[PDB]
């Protein structure tokens, strides 16, 4: 039996002996909030397509 | 020297006690008490090293 | 991957080194055939430091067996663990040594030295990164002394950067076992001083006292003595072969023990040694292991450390143990025996910890002591030298096969200079 | 974006690396295979592993570490032990023969065969970052690889890499406990590199960690493993501002600008609170005041010198857990109303506070109790001169007789090294004294 | 690679509101000063005590 | 213009952090406060260096000369303090003062 | 905002502390593992235990006490007793070598390696507090830990805490009953150095409590447990105004100012009434006036000294239970009118009355009955001059031939300490006599 081999065994992350990982933040250049834009653009359904006929 | 917390000065022995605040409400002042305890601490330190 | 080339000269060397090879063989799991039959992969990982891949799972020692006369080498071959050796590593003449230094060194050792250099060159150039050489012999005979010193000199000339360990069992205080051993020991140590990196002086009287007092052992025989010497060899090279918390190889030990190039004669020792019927009365702790290490009766050198000062100490522990306990024990023994250590070097202790103890043991320990008490041994050899050099007894031989008296004078002057230095760094103070 | 490169050199450094990366894997949830089970991240801040683990392929996270030891035993044990697939094989660099406690062997003869490869691997590790915060360089003052090769390594890094942080975690010889004889020689020799090439050197003492584990952890027989784990706790609490959000985040640049007043006073002391066991965690309060007074505790520093005889210069508090400035300011006021703490004259404002959200992560099978509040104190006190004084005395009474000098001389090293390192140590002593007065 | 569209926006919003859930967790922990200052968890402490005794 | 270069006394753990005297910043009746510092001529009335105690030290700078600071002695000697009367609080120290003999 | 740190030093300190905190746990409903259970009106809103027990997140109510003794087996009896896991592990400080009934050994040689650690523990117990009101220190003047280490400890506490109220509970040696032979030395040498480091010093005598238990309690074969139970009751009666509200109440400072006339006259005797058993008290009309008289017989005090030979100076009465203050005032009037009690002419109003609503708490195994009314008298009188005279006579007799002095010289003392302690007690005798006239 080696000292470091017996000490550093397979350690299982998570479980009862763990805290939830508090991530810092996503990037503001990555964060676009387009879901709200989709649900806004769903409204006003009487639009006409921007084509030459209209 | 006193205790290791000047939140625990036992207001009687304080250099900002109400008596000396009444003192320093007027100009002049600058009592020779803090310098006296400076000299006493210095003398006791030299005695300790000797 | 470092390698050690082991050379054994003389009948004493060919017995002790064969026992050493057998001990490390059944420590690494090598069977008498030569194949690996261990259980762990640690025995197989660092195996090239002493062995060579011969046939699949077969490992052969890197031994070089040297003798002027095929004496104990034949018995080593015909004994157990004797066919693991490569058959052409046995280099042998047919004349005798006669316990004569010049026969071993100048006249009859001249015809075998080229063959031994060829064999050890073939062994050494096969290693990718050779570390050093380990010679086992006696400073009392002709083959162990003469051919041994010649081999050390030639190996130093060809490889002047490798670590040279010599064990070289030395003459006893009481009982001689050879009547010309003052001449032999003086002429051998005259070249062991200026050639070897380090030497582990062993006294048979100290071995007998170890067997009698710390091991009972009403019938010791030379097997137990060579076993103890083999245990010390395994203890001083275990950090190459097994991983540990704090490693220390041969070069590290040489750096950490010798303060000056002249002083490299050590006192080996092994712990724990228990009298048969006392293991139930003793309890295994690091403090008792260290106290048995630093006990004066435990070393294999007959000179007493109480008649001297410890220049340096190397403590190589083997076993699952605490570095805090090891360092605290070294600090405790150094502080309590404050008069047995030189004042101008603080912490005269180099520690090492190996994680693999010998089989059947929980903890083992190897003590290497560079002390100023070696001057007792050298003064004894110098006194028994100058007792007969003034009357020229047993010297017509050495004159007959052809050295001059100036060589004997230079050897005794070199011994006296070494005694003077060991006496100087015992009474020299810091400030 | 907030990457940091760890360089573990020496056997001691490789053991710090083992403990540090097992703790980092437990913190960020990378298995020893190298996979994250739950990874719902976009990039740019939410990838808290990115300061330590890079990215490759189908979800493999290789560490940003370089392991160096001339002796191929401990790194080979790492290569054949548990964290086998985690590390890239070329990061684990070995030699053939060690320097064997010899600064001359580590710096002048054996050293210039592997240093070029180490610099190439460091360059390859640094070229893949998107902005580098610094180097965490873990090594020893005991000697050999940790002194000579490490000295050459900081010399080369300070020549070429220039304006990057070079935080050097060095373990220091104890006042009385030692494992070598040429250790004072090596320790005095590796002073110029930490003065002229390091940006912040954390000297930590093995006997002090032994006393801490004996007194607070109830470990009667501590080994190197607990010491390695607690040093990993310290460096994780240092770096956690780069990985998890907090009320006040302190990066390495703010950290250095708040510690060091002069470029030669980059020797702070590191202490960690609490370092208790769980049976004491039952009967202890573990509030912010308690774990700050434990940081200012005399017998809780990690070198053997009490700061009662010294003067505090700049204390960087790194609070870690459920910690609020409502408690932090009360703790700071309680400290500043204490006589025993003696701040230096020219620093009225001497506290740099950084509060993090993520509580410390406990290793499953260690010694420290899992707590929701901790302080990593990094204080630049001037009481560190005691360590220089003890090694000064040891080097004086060793070098007075010129013992163990022929090794260094014959291994390609002029004997003026000892005198110049001696003068540099005396310069540091005098500088710290005139700063303290 | 992939196109950046409505599933990507949904993943982004899930990340936002996960961050919200984590910070309300922290708010519930810190605005409850009996938990914030004199906290630490009995179950994990007991398991660690049993681990030490077993060791 | 002029040069100040503020100086301070040596350290003591009784000085309570920052403390300015009241009269320097006593603005209910200031209009005749400053002329008391004007007729004497020994007390500077400037806006700067108001902290009689800054960190833990006394201000040796331009807040009064050093004379008239130490001149408020009520004529207490070592003869009185080494044999204190019974009914005062200074008789709490008698066993540590009786070991001091009496010479000066 | 109100707290009292308890320091139990010596074996006599530790056993009194065991009985005391058995009483405290029973008064506050603290189970022997240290947890308030749940509910029933006051739940999560109780502060009767704030002076004595802190709070933790495990529910453990950590004691605010330090049990220190230079000898083992008594702290070990505490650590293996019923209150094994009530106490904090580091709150139970023990040494290795016994102090050997020697003031010099406890003060100068063995007690110097324990005083720093016990001051560290007192610092932790004090910075766990915001409203600390005093240090209640329990020991005996028999010798060793209770004499030398206690004196050194109170000197260090006076240095480190200012003159905070350091209340003293001292087991004074009996006239006829004795345990040691070096008791006069160990008591004179500690009276000299603790005459000016304790603000108030309640003397108590084992022989007097033996007589009390034999006569008024019918416990014909008593042990130390009963004595410690009465001492626990008479300390809890003092402290109960800090934990239970009611009528006229008195803290640790008010009764000091109303009790000690001069700073060197701070040695009062203590009395508790009604010391009584169940079958004895069942035939009784236990009332305020007669329990005041019960405090006032000369054969009812806890010090073997007759108060009829002396004159009362200041009496602080502490009534507990359903006590109407008109009965207290009537009792004061009757004891003032009757001429068997003599008062000094410079104290017309010689009484300070504090009334608390909480009745005393009985223990399952004790000897005191559950009563409605109780009173604790702390009397500062000049009748302790007889005790000082007996101690002085024994000290002079055993010091005339220098018997038992080579031990003190070997473990670090002079004849100068003995001589200055002799003339210090002579000065104290003179001061008591001139106050009495
Ligand atoms: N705290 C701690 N210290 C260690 C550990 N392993 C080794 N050391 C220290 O390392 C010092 C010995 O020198 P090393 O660092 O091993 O030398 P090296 O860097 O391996 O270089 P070489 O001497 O050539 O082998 C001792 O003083 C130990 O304190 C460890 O796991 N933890
Ligand atoms: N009332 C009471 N008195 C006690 C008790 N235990 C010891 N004593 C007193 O203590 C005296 C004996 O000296 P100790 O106080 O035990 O001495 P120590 O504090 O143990 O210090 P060392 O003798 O050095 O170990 C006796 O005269 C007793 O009156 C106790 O439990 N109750
Ligand atoms: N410990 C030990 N010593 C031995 C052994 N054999 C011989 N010796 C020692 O070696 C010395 C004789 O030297 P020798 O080996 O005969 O020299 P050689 O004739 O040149 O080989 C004697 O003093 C013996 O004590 C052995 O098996 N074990
Ligand atoms: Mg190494
Ligand atoms: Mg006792």
């Amino acid at each position: 039996q080696t000292t470091t081999g017996g000490a550093h065994d397979y350690k299982y992350h998570g479980g009862l002996m763990a805290n939830p990982q508090h991530h810092k933040a996503p990037g503001h250049w990555n964060m676009h909030y387009n879901k709200d834009l989709r649900e806004k653009l769903q409204q006003r359904g009487w639009r006409k397509p921007l084509t030459m006929g209209n | 020297i006193g205790p290791e917390l000047q939140s625990d000065l036992e207001t009687r022995e304080k250099l900002t006690r109400p008596i000396v605040r009444v003192f320093q409400r007027h100009p002049g002042t600058n009592l020779p008490e803090a310098q006296g305890i400076i000299r006493g601490a210095a003398g006791l330190d030299e005695s300790l090293l000797r | 991957m470092r390698e050690i080339v082991h050379m054994q000269a003389g009948q004493c060397g060919n017995q002790i080194g064969a026992k050493f090879w057998e001990v490390i063989s059944d420590e690494h799991g090598i069977d008498p055939t030569g194949t690996y039959h261990g259980d762990s992969d640690l025995q197989l990982e660092r195996i090239n430091v002493y062995y060579n891949e011969a046939t699949g799972g077969k490992y052969v020692p890197r031994a070089v067996l040297v003798d002027l006369e095929p004496g104990t080498m034949d018995s080593v071959r015909s004994g157990p663990f004797g066919q693991i050796f490569r058959p052409d590593n046995f280099v042998f003449g047919q004349s005798g040594a006669g316990n004569n230094w010049a026969k071993g060194h100048y006249t009859e050792g001249a015809e075998l030295v080229d063959s031994v250099l060829d064999v050890v060159r073939k062994e050494a150039e096969s290693c990718d990164c050779l570390q050093g050489f380990q010679l086992t012999h006696s400073l009392g005979g002709g083959t162990g002394s003469g051919m041994g010193t010649l081999l050390i000199s030639k190996i130093r000339e060809e490889y002047p950067d490798r670590i040279m360990n010599t064990f070289s069992v030395v003459p006893s205080p009481k009982v001689s076992d050879t009547v010309v051993e003052p001449y032999n020991a003086t002429l051998s140590v005259h070249q062991l001083v200026e050639n070897t990196d380090e030497t582990y002086c062993i006294d048979n009287e100290a071995l007998y006292d170890i067997c009698f007092r710390t091991l009972k052992l009403t019938t010791p025989t030379y097997g137990d003595l060579n076993h103890l010497v083999s245990a010390t060899m395994s203890g001083v090279t275990t950090c190459l072969r097994f991983p540990g918390q704090l490693n220390a190889d041969l070069r590290k030990l040489a750096v950490n023990m010798v303060p000056f190039p002249r002083l490299h004669f050590f006192m080996p020792g092994f712990a724990p040694l228990t009298s048969r019927g006392s293991q139930q009365y003793r309890a295994l702790t690091v403090p008792e292991l260290t106290q048995q290490m630093f006990d004066a009766k435990n070393m294999m050198a007959a000179c007493d450390p109480r008649h001297g000062r410890y220049l340096t100490v190397a403590a190589i522990f083997r076993g699952r143990m605490s570095m805090k306990e090891v360092d605290e024990q070294m600090l405790n023994v150094q502080n309590k025996n404050s008069s047995y250590f030189v004042e101008w070097i603080p912490n005269n202790v180099k520690t090492a910890v190996c994680d693999i103890p010998p089989r059947g043991l929980k903890m083992s320990a190897t003590f290497i002591g560079n002390s100023t008490a070696i001057q007792e041994l050298f003064k004894r050899i110098s006194e028994q030298f100058t007792a007969m050099f003034r009357r020229k007894a047993f010297l017509h031989w050495y004159t007959g096969e052809g050295m001059d008296e100036m060589e004997f004078t230079e050897a005794e002057s070199n011994m006296n200079d070494l005694v003077s230095e060991y006496q100087q760094y015992q009474d020299a103070t810091a400030e | 974006m907030r990457e940091c490169i760890s360089i573990h050199v020496g056997q001691a450094g490789v053991q710090i690396g083992n403990a540090c990366w097992e703790l980092y894997c437990l913190e960020h949830g990378i298995q020893p295979d190298g996979q994250m089970p739950s990874d719902k991240t976009i990039g740019g801040g939410d990838d808290s592993f990115n300061t330590f683990f890079s990215e490759t392929g189908a979800g493999k996270h290789v560490p940003r570490a370089v392991f160096v030891d001339l002796e191929p035993t401990v790194v080979d044990e790492v290569r054949t032990g548990t964290y086998r697939q985690l590390f890239h094989p070329e990061q684990l660099i070995t030699g053939k023969e060690d320097a064997a406690n010899n600064y001359a062997r580590g710096h002048y003869t054996i050293g210039k065969e592997i240093v070029d490869l180490v610099l190439d691997r460091i360059r390859k590790l640094a070229d893949q970052c998107t902005g580098l915060q610094g180097f965490l360089i873990f090594h020893s003052f005991g000697g050999g690889t940790g002194s000579g090769f490490a000295s050459l390594l900081m010399e080369r890094l300070s020549v070429d890499y220039g304006k990057k942080s070079k935080l050097e975690f060095a373990i220091y010889p104890a006042p009385q406990i030692s494992t070598a004889v040429v250790e004072p020689y090596n320790t005095i020799l590796t002073t110029h590199t930490t003065l002229e090439h390091s940006d912040c050197a954390f000297m930590v003492d093995n006997e002090a960690i032994y006393d801490i584990c004996r007194r607070n952890l109830d470990i009667e027989r501590p080994t190197y493993t607990n010491l390695n784990r607690l040093i990993a706790q310290i460096v994780s609490s240092i770096t956690a501002s780069l990985r998890f959000d907090g009320a006040l985040n302190v990066d390495l640049t703010e950290f250095q600008t708040n510690l060091v007043p002069y470029p030669r006073i980059h020797f702070p002391l590191a202490t960690y609170a609490p370092v208790i066991s769980a049976e004491k965690a039952y009967h202890e309060q573990l509030s912010v005041a308690e774990i700050t007074n434990a940081c200012f505790e005399p017998a809780n520093q990690m070198v053997k010198c009490d700061p009662r005889h010294g003067k505090y210069m700049a204390c960087c508090m790194l609070y870690r857990g459920d910690v609020v400035p409502k408690d932090v300011n009360a703790a700071i006021a309680t400290i500043k109303t204490k006589r025993t703490i003696q701040f230096v004259d020219w620093c009225p404002t001497g506290f740099k506070v950084g509060i993090n959200y993520q509580p410390p992560t406990v290793v499953p099978g260690g010694d420290l109790a899992k707590v929701q509040r901790a302080v990593c104190m990094l204080s630049n006190t001037t009481a560190i001169a005691e360590a220089w004084a003890r090694l000064d005395h040891k080097f004086d009474l060793m070098y007075a007789k010129r013992a163990f000098v022929h090794w260094y001389v014959g291994e390609g090293m002029e004997e003026g090294e000892f005198s110049e390192a001696r003068e540099d140590l005396a310069a540091l002593e005098k500088d710290y004294e005139e700063v303290g007065v | 690679m992939y196109k950046l569209d409505l599933p990507i926006d949904l993943k982004e919003n899930a990340a936002i509101e996960r961050r919200r859930n984590l910070e309300l967790e922290r708010q519930s922990r810190i605005f409850n000063a009996k938990v914030r200052t004199i906290g630490v968890d009995v179950q994990v402490l007991k398991e660690q005590v049993h681990d030490r005794d077993l060791q | 213009s002029y040069q100040s270069i503020p100086r301070f006394s040596k350290l003591h753990p009784v000085i309570p952090r920052r403390y300015v005297p009241e009269w320097k910043n006593d603005m209910k009746n200031r209009e005749l406060l400053v002329k008391n510092c004007e007729m004497s001529g020994i007390i500077p009335k400037g806006p700067h260096d108001e902290s009689l105690f800054l960190d833990k030290r006394e201000r040796m700078n331009e807040v009064e000369p050093r004379v008239r600071v130490e001149a408020k002695h009520p004529n207490f000697e070592r003869y009185d303090g080494l044999r204190p009367e019974f009914h005062t609080a200074q008789s709490k120290y008698q066993s540590s003062l009786m070991f001091r003999k009496d010479n000066t």
